[PDB]
């Protein structure tokens, strides 16, 4: 299945062997240690250094931030811990915890923590609120202690890894491992957690290329997986998708479908080898240390697909990679503005195709979700498939009633029940296909319309955008096109004399069509026709509506978001984030629509 | 008082009647107002009398899902009738007819007055089902869904004939009633657009032996025929005329007032 | 597709030791014993390529003492059933190494049941690949 | 049971199923999306087994399997015998005038034809069983071939 998926290739830096990567999440910034010896934080965002320090210039081989502790936690292999209250990089303390090349660090969250492996064969736990105890040591070594890795989950037990191929998983009475278990067959270099409570899993990573897997509530290697490319020198679960990250000693990536485990992608930044990985746990953005450099990338989507019909059901499916299996909410109550609601419970669906469009038919009614890059279109109360075809690009014949496609070439056929559309059969250089009332090929870093019949090129503007919203009656039109944004009136009867007397201009479509009526500077999160209004979201996080000359807020949002709906007859919107809990905050359409009137005198 | 009076009759056993007469003609197409196997599944059929008109409706409440509840039909109207009421089938269960109506009186003398679209939106309390062995329970919430056009035609209320008198009638048609519609043919000179219009949307007869054309045919004229629906009569006579444009006299008379200026509409 | 509405095992003698009756439609032990006699006693010791009876297809192979059969429909194909028919036959004789008789019935008794149950069960096949089977199995 | 490679256990995994599906197996039919990691087979019998079900699957409905038509569509056979079942089957939309005959059908015809599956080939020999002979004349080398 197909690389329609966000991959961005988020932030970059060329460097050197980057060894080790740790994550701080609490603003997102990110610790690096180098095989200069350097150290350096950054925020990514603008490319921005947030700090470096000069630790050692040693290689350096650990690394935390401790948020709860507002502090950053720095070691080298001057097998010295200095501290550092990351709250200016002011160093708070230093001493000598484990004496030889200290690897790894895991910490305990939730109760006061650190938890250090080192090479010495030894893992030490100490306490800082003891301020850097010693408090336990956790020994059962048969070599240098390579990595430890706390499992979180419970916290409070932890796995280790070590090359001798062994790991040790351990209860706090057992400063020891519960047991030791004979992984490797060459070393396990690395003990890796299951991200869900759920279930449980581990990777371990050897550079033999063969991968198990293990439950460990039975115990057992659940399976062992081969197929690779080269000594992997790392294989990470994908915490966000299910899929199988693979690197190598070559610093290849293979990703195998961790579902599928077919191997759906190699990428090549071959800036090799995989020294260290760190992931969002939010689970989206990840980086790994390479040599040539280090490569952070952008992994995802901004919602899930569902559109609500106005009885008041936002259908959904899925609820991030969950099956589809779950549409519905009719709901059953009432509750004030700021205040929570309650959910309906009762699933139909459990599809295949994995998705990322949702579109409801006009009337709401017909669907029609893409994913995998096929259309699924459902009859849906029917929970039937309405129909289904692979895309490239859509319009919905705005009417509800028939559909256009761009296919996968890139020439354009249309279907109105499945019938091709061939009255209108032009097929310019695009970007993309508008639908709605006008058409729209986008094309050329133009936007041309076309009728819906024929083709007109009724007119040409300016540039490209990226989104339009059309209001309902089509009339007055929203394009979204980055920072900026414009309002339009299109003026038929021109039309329909120049036609019939033909002799137009169509390079620019025809100056005989269309015009300007003004313009917002505009960033949108989300945005809304209300008819011809434009209730709209921005991106800074104000919900406002332009209205009457007048842009206005009606509330500001926590930060931004997904407008929910708002059911009009109730006259509340319903607002939605995408974690389940919806807002209503009514407004009551008419007082706007009195203001339209109103200005134009319809005072009465 | 029609196979379709059997049906005015058959709608007798209800009593919630606000008018009704005797079934004059029946509707010339039943039309499932659902369409193909919906969530919900509707056939129509519309029934005439010389009073009022009856829209039946037979159905499939489809879904297994559903049983719709708290039923009646909404009809919105654009061209003429009065509105008495509309009809609630008290439940509807899984594949199975059930009956809702809705009923109009007809106006009939009026220039615009019996055909008619009306505006269907269906409204329940749904209530899911366990066809294994249920519920029925006071709650269940509802919903609204769109529902199907009903049109109303011209032979939903028409007997089609021939004459008591054509010559004198034929005439006298004309006498009392007329009006006309022209119209010169510039792109195409083919009867034939008009023609699928006309034998098909009035349902009548056309002649007094001047109906018949081959695959080709030099001139044609249907005089048509049948009798409107409160009584009165609605009569055409078509002379198509070929010069070579076709340039035509469209004439309708009636014995009713409505079916002129419908006539010179409805064929279309 | 659950093909074996029943399968037995037979006699030259008539006589059935083992059926599983993949689905039973007319009851009992008995009333499939009676059948028997009609059937296996009138074609005995004498096979066919294809036999009917009513719009069900008969299946089975023989020996010279002893009787296979197989009951399906005869409503569907002649070759596969056969190659099923056969595969089993084959399966179980390579797995012999043997013709059975009434001697390889007493001979091992536990074979059988063993047999039986790993291809069909109770009606469908799972089970196959004879030799594969034939090492596959062994315990 | 449904992910693991020797194909035997998740055989035996899915006849019990049917039982199930004697008591009941709709929960089993949540499944479907195992059915299709699955979905992917290479061993022929095994090929069959899936198949089957589905069918089961789908043949409360007709649509999808449209789309399955197509999804074979692109797709050959491994554990034949699926061809068999698949045959009954495409027939058996068509057979009500799930429309053309024309464009797909035949497209299963010539390779249906082709085989030394010399049974699919009269499979849908059998089937075809046309008073005017739709086609009247091939089917005669087919059968001259029979």
């Amino acid at each position: 299945m197909p690389l329609r998926l966000d991959i961005k290739r988020k932030l970059t830096a060329r460097s050197d062997r980057v060894k080790s990567v740790d994550l701080h999440p609490t603003e997102p910034w990110m610790l690096a240690s180098l095989y200069n010896g350097s150290v350096c934080v950054w925020n990514h965002e603008t490319q921005t250094l947030v700090k470096t320090f000069e630790v050692c210039d040693l290689p350096v081989r650990a690394a935390k931030f401790v948020a709860r502790k507002n502090w950053v936690v720095t070691g080298a292999d001057d097998m010295q811990i200095r501290v550092f209250n990351y709250n200016t990089l002011e160093r708070v303390h230093m001493f000598e915890a484990h004496s030889d090349y200290i690897r790894c660090i895991a910490v305990h969250p939730t109760q006061p923590f650190i938890l250090t492996s080192s090479d010495d064969m030894l893992i030490k736990l100490w306490d800082w609120d003891k301020k850097w105890s010693c408090s336990q040591v956790f020994e059962g070594h048969t070599h240098y202690v390579m990595q430890i890795v706390i499992n979180p989950k419970d916290n409070n037990q932890f796995a280790s890894a070590s090359l001798d191929r062994t790991i040790k998983v351990w209860q706090l009475g057992s400063s020891s491992p519960n047991f030791t278990l004979e992984g490797h067959e060459k070393g396990v270099n690395c003990i890796d957690y299951y991200s869900g409570g759920d279930k449980p899993y581990l990777i371990s990573g050897a550079d033999d290329r063969l991968v198990k897997i293990w439950d460990y509530q039975n115990k057992t290697c659940v399976q062992t997986l081969e197929g690779h490319a080269q000594n992997v020198s790392c294989a990470s679960f994908h915490p966000e998708l299910p899929i199988i990250i693979t690197g190598s000693e070559d610093g290849t990536v293979r990703i195998w479908h961790s579902s599928t485990y077919r191997l759906e992608s190699t990428l090549n930044y071959g800036m090799e080898r995989v020294w260290c990985v760190a992931s969002l746990r939010g689970s989206n953005n990840v980086a790994l240390g390479y040599d040539e450099g280090s490569i952070i990338v952008k992994l995802g989507r901004e919602e899930p697909a569902m559109s609500m019909d106005a009885n008041g059901k936002i259908i959904w499916a899925k609820h991030s990679e969950v099956q589809q299996a779950n549409l519905k909410a009719m709901g059953d109550t009432e509750i004030k503005d700021g205040e929570r609601l309650p959910l309906a419970v009762k699933d139909m669906g459990s599809c295949e195709i994995y998705p990322q469009t949702i579109q409801h038919n006009p009337n709401g009614r017909f669907v029609v979700v893409c994913g995998d890059g096929e259309y699924i279109i459902y009859t849906a109360m029917a929970l039937r498939n309405k129909s289904f075809g692979s895309a490239q690009e859509f319009a919905w014949a705005h009417d509800s009633s028939e559909y256009a496609i761009r296919e996968s070439n890139s020439i354009v056929k249309i279907f109105k029940n499945f019938k091709e559309k061939k009255s209108f059969k032009p097929d310019f250089g695009a970007e993309s296909i508008y639908g709605g009332f006008l058409l729209g090929v986008r094309s050329v870093n133009g936007l041309a319309f076309y009728d819906w019949e024929n083709t007109e090129l009724i007119r040409r503007i300016e540039i490209q955008p990226k989104h339009i919203f059309w209001s309902d009656s089509g009339e007055l039109v929203c394009i979204a096109t980055e920072e900026s944004f414009f309002i339009l009136k299109y003026l038929s009867e021109k039309v329909l004399a120049a036609q019939e007397t033909h002799e137009g201009v169509t390079e620019d479509g025809i100056e005989d069509a269309f015009e300007v009526l003004g313009e917002i500077q505009e960033i949108v999160k989300t945005g809304l026709w209300v008819g011809d209004c434009f209730i709209y979201t921005s991106s800074v996080n104000r919900l406002n509506y332009y209205v009457g000359g007048e842009i206005v807020t009606i509330a500001h949002l926590d930060r931004t978001m997904y407008l929910l709906g708002y059911i009009p007859k109730d006259n509340r919107l319903y607002l939605g984030d995408k974690e389940l809990n919806i807002v209503s905050y009514s407004l009551l359409v008419s007082v706007l629509e009195y203001q339209t009137a109103v200005m134009r005198r319809d005072f009465s | 008082a029609t196979r379709q009076e059997i049906f005015q009759e058959q709608l007798a056993a209800v009593p919630e009647f606000q008018g009704l007469g005797p079934l004059f003609k029946s509707s010339p197409e039943p039309v499932a107002l659902t369409e193909s196997e919906t969530e919900y599944v509707i056939r129509c059929t519309k029934h005439t009398f010389s009073d009022h008109l009856v829209f039946q409706f037979d159905c499939t409440n489809t879904l297994n899902d559903q049983t719709l509840e708290n039923v009646t039909v909404q009809m919105e109207p654009t061209e003429a009738y009065e509105v008495l009421s509309y009809v609630p089938a008290r439940s509807l269960p899984y594949n199975q007819p059930g009956t809702c109506y809705t009923l109009v009186a007809l106006p009939t003398e009026d220039p615009t007055a019996v055909a008619c679209t009306f505006s269907c939106v269906m409204k329940f309390t749904v209530k899911d089902c366990d066809p294994n062995t249920g519920e029925i329970d006071e709650e269940g919430y509802e919903d609204e869904y769109v529902l199907e056009d009903l049109e109303v035609t011209v032979a939903d209320h028409i007997q089609k004939v021939m004459k008591v008198n054509f010559e004198a009638a034929w005439d006298e048609v004309g006498d009392e009633f007329e009006k006309e519609e022209t119209f010169t043919l510039s792109t195409i000179k083919t009867l034939e657009e008009a023609v699928g219009n006309i034998v098909k949307f009035l349902g009548m007869h056309p002649c007094e032996r001047s109906d018949k054309v081959p695959e080709n045919k030099n001139t044609h004229t249907l005089l048509l025929a049948g009798v409107f629906r409160g009584g009165h009569d609605i009569l055409v006579r078509s002379r198509l005329l070929l010069l070579d444009t076709v340039t035509m006299q469209v004439t309708a008379r009636s014995s009713e007032e409505l079916p002129v200026d419908i006539i010179l509409a409805s064929v279309g | 597709l659950y093909t074996v509405k029943a399968i037995l095992i037979l006699d030259n003698d008539g006589d059935r030791l083992f059926a599983k009756y993949y689905d039973d439609t007319y009851p009992s032990v008995k009333e499939q014993k009676a059948f028997e006699k009609n059937i296996f006693n009138k074609t005995h010791r004498t096979d066919s390529e294809i036999a009917l009876l009513e719009g069900l297809t008969v299946v089975y192979k023989s020996s010279i003492d002893l009787y296979f059969y197989v009951i399906g429909s005869s409503y569907e194909n002649e070759l596969m059933l056969m190659a099923v028919l056969n595969c089993l036959f084959d399966s179980l004789s390579q797995m012999l190494r043997k013709n059975v008789e009434k001697r390889a019935l007493l001979e091992n008794m536990e074979g059988l049941f063993l047999a039986v149950d790993e291809i069909v069960d109770g009606g469908v096949i799972l089970e196959s690949d004879p030799q594969q089977v034939v090492h596959r199995v062994a315990l | 049971a449904i992910v693991d490679k020797v194909p035997s256990v998740s055989s035996s995994a899915l006849v019990s199923s049917l039982h199930l599906l004697k008591c009941s197996f709709d929960v089993v039919k949540r499944w479907v999306n195992e059915a299709q990691e699955a979905a992917s087979s290479d061993n022929i019998m095994v090929q069959y087994h899936a198949l089957g079900l589905l069918y089961h699957v789908r043949k409360n409905d007709r649509l999808a399997v449209s789309k399955m038509i197509s999804k074979f569509t692109r797709h050959g056979l491994k554990s034949p015998f699926a061809y068999c079942m698949m045959i009954r089957v495409a027939s058996k939309q068509l057979e009500e005038e799930d429309g053309s005959r024309d464009s797909p059908l035949f497209d299963f015809i010539e390779s249906c034809l082709r085989n030394k599956h010399e049974m699919v080939v009269y499979e849908a020999a059998s089937a075809i069983v046309n008073l005017p002979g739709c086609s009247a004349k091939e089917l005669a080398p087919a059968v001259s071939v029979l």
